[PDB]
């Protein structure tokens, strides 16, 4: 019950899905996706990140 | 050993496409 | 103001002109240009004492001050009329502004100095080493326009964050954060420098392990 | 060993916006673009200001600054842009500066983050800089406020 395999793909991507490691927030989950850089306010809740 | 998949370039690059962004998630 | 400015200029000139020129442009492998840096920039490297600088090394220290208020304030003056800038926060009687740069919240702060400041300053502003010969100081001396100025300006090796990158009630935050982290007392007993393991580890070997083995040296026997 | 001739401190530029540019005699400190913005783009059409100070490293003679092109438009010089003999030539009043200026007339489109290339001539020297835009002391704008997702 332990023994995972570590490359089974079980994240969504923009072309199937794919394993854990190869991918992160900056995966594009379709073409042409917009992903921003966003910045941390501070506070906790109410836009925690903004453009 | 060095990494390699990793090499410096000469070649100089051009500006980034403004993005413009598909629909449908 | 017309007195400012030529005070300003006049202490300039025999303080700062062998390493930033006489038309503040810098003095090449000797001290950078000094327009647009603003007041300031000024105001955190004079008040800090760390200008004027002495020699070349990795990193120019912090040391007591060869500048009284109204004199830093000349010189800040003269730096400005010379490209603009940033500029220190005021008060209503056009004093350095100190108690009111205290921000309103706390957690707010202490979340972002942990985003920003801790990488380099550590969990509470004990200080941290960089690279070679250099290290982010103790910020347990500084006054809240210091830390202000500070952000404000990059100083030498500390990145610049500008008042759209770290709004003032942001900044304000941050240094209510750095004053009451520097301010508040600790609670389970000597604070041991605030670094962790390093001085826990210190203290139980000097300590504790030196204090168990007495004992058992007094209530054993030799040879 | 850190306080030999390859010196840290000493090397270090100053932590401004602008740049530096050695045009023959003349020093040009803290050259930028003034140029606020509000989209992607400022259009071509839009007057934008250029602004440094010029520093004669002589100390015998005078100096003038003439012919500011570049390839974003056109430069348009105001004022008496003689440099003194030991002094200084403020061009533009910078952000926080409580008279000659250069205005930019642009025919393509700036952004700020890019750097553009601008071409001084003095009397005595000439020489291309990459000019960067800086918006000065200027706040945050604001950002719409983000729904639910
Ligand atoms: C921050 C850094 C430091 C932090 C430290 C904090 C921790 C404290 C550690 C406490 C040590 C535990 C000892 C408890 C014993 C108390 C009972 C007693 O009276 O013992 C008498 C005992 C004699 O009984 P004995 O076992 O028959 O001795 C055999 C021979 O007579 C003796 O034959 P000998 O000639 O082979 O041995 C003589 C030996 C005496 O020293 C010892 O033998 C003990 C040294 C312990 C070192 C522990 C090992 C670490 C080494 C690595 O000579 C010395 O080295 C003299 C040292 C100077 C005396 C200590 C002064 C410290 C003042 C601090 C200010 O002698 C001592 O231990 C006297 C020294 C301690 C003075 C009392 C201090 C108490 C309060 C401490 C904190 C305040
Ligand atoms: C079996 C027994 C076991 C139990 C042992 C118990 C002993 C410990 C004492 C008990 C605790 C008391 C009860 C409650 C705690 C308390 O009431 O506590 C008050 C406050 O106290 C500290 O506040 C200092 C000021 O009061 C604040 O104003 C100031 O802000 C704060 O500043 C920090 O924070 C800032 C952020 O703002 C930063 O800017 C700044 O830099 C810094 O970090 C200060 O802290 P700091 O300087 O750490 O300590 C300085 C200490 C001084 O050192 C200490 O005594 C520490 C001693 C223990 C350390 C042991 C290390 C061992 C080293 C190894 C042996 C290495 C050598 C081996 C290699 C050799 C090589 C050769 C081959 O002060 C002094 O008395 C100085 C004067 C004289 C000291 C003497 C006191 C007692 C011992 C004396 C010894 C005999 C002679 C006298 C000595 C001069 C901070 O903790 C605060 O949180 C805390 O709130
Ligand atoms: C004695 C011995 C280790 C023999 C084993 C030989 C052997 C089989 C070797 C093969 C294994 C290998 C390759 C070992 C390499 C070493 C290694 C990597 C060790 C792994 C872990 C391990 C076994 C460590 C044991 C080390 C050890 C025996 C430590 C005790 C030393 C002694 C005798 C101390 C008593 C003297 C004493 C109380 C002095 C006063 C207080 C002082 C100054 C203590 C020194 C001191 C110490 C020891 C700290 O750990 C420390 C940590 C953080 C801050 C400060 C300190 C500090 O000051
Ligand atoms: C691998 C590695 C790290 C290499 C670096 C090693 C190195 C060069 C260390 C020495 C650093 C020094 C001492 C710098 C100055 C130059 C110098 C004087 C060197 C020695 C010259 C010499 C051999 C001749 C004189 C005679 C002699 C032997 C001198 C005594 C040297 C002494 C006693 C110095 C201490 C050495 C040392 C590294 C100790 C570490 C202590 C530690 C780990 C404590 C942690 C600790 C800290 C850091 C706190 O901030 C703190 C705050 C509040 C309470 C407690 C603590 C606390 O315990
Ligand atoms: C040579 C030994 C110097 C003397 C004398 C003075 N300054 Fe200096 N300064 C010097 C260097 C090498 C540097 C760069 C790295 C650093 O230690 O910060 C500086 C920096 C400044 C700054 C910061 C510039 C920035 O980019 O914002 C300022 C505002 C400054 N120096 C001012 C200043 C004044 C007012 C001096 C006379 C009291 C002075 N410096 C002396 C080198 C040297
Ligand atoms: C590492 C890259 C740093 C980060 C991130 C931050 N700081 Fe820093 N800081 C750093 C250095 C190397 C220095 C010394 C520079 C000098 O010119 O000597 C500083 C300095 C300060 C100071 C002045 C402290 C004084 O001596 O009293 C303050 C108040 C300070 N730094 C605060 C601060 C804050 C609030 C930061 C988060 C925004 C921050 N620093 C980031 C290195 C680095
Ligand atoms: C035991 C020490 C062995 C030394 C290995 C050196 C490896 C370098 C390779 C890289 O590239
Ligand atoms: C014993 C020392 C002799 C060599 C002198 C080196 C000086 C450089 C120190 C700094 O860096």
């Amino acid at each position: 019950g332990l023994i995972k395999n570590p490359w089974k793909p079980v994240v969504p991507t923009a072309e199937g899905k794919k394993a854990v490691l190869w991918t992160s927030g900056w995966t594009p989950r379709f073409k042409g996706e917009t992903i921003y850089l966003a910045r941390a306010t501070g506070r906790p809740g109410e836009s925690p990140f903004v453009k | 050993c060095s990494p390699p998949g990793e090499t410096a370039s000469s070649e100089p690059g051009t500006t980034p496409a403004i993005w413009t962004g598909s629909p449908s998630p | 103001q017309s007195a400012l400015l030529r005070t300003g200029k006049q202490l300039f000139e025999t303080s700062c002109v062998s390493c930033h020129g006489a038309n503040l442009q810098g003095v090449p492998d000797r001290g950078p240009s000094l327009i647009g840096t603003g007041e300031a920039a000024v105001y955190f490297q004079v008040s800090t004492g760390r200008m004027p600088a002495m020699r070349g090394e990795a990193q120019a220290p912090s040391k007591p001050p060869h500048f009284d208020e109204s004199q830093i304030d000349a010189l800040g003056a003269y730096v400005q009329a010379n490209g603009g800038g940033p500029t220190v926060p005021r008060d209503d009687h056009g004093a350095v502004a100190q108690e009111s740069l205290i921000g309103g919240d706390v957690a707010r702060g202490g979340d972002l100095f942990r985003l920003n400041c801790a990488s380099c300053h550590n969990f509470t502003g004990k200080g941290g080493a960089l690279s070679s010969g250099k290290y982010a100081p103790d910020l347990g001396d500084a006054n809240p326009a210091q830390i202000y100025t500070a952000m404000l300006t990059g100083p030498q090796n500390m990145p610049k964050f500008s008042d759209r990158q770290l709004t003032p009630d942001e900044k304000r935050d941050i240094v209510a954060y750095v004053r009451e982290s520097a301010e508040t007392p600790s609670y389970g007993g000597y604070g041991l420098g605030g670094f962790g393991p390093a001085p826990e580890g210190m203290a139980m070997w000097i300590i504790g392990m030196v204090a168990a083995i007495g004992v058992a040296m007094w209530i054993g026997s030799r040879a | 060993c850190s306080a030999g001739q390859i010196s840290q401190t000493t090397t270090q530029e100053p932590a401004v916006n602008g740049v530096n540019a050695q045009a023959g005699q003349v020093s040009l400190r803290n050259v930028h673009l003034r140029a606020p913005q509000q989209t992607d783009y400022v259009e071509p059409g839009t007057t934008v200001e250029l602004l440094f100070v010029a520093a004669n490293d002589s100390t015998e003679g005078s100096n003038k600054l003439k012919s500011i092109t570049s390839d974003v438009g056109e430069v348009t010089l105001t004022g008496d842009s003689t440099v003194p003999a030991d002094g200084v030539l403020i061009v533009g009043e910078p952000d926080g500066q409580i008279a000659v200026t250069a205005e930019v007339e642009l025919t393509k489109p700036i952004t700020n983050g890019l750097l553009y290339d601008f071409t001084f001539t003095f009397e005595d020297g000439e020489t291309t800089v990459a000019v960067p835009i800086s918006a000065g002391e200027q706040p945050r704008r604001p950002v719409p406020p983000a729904g639910p997702g």
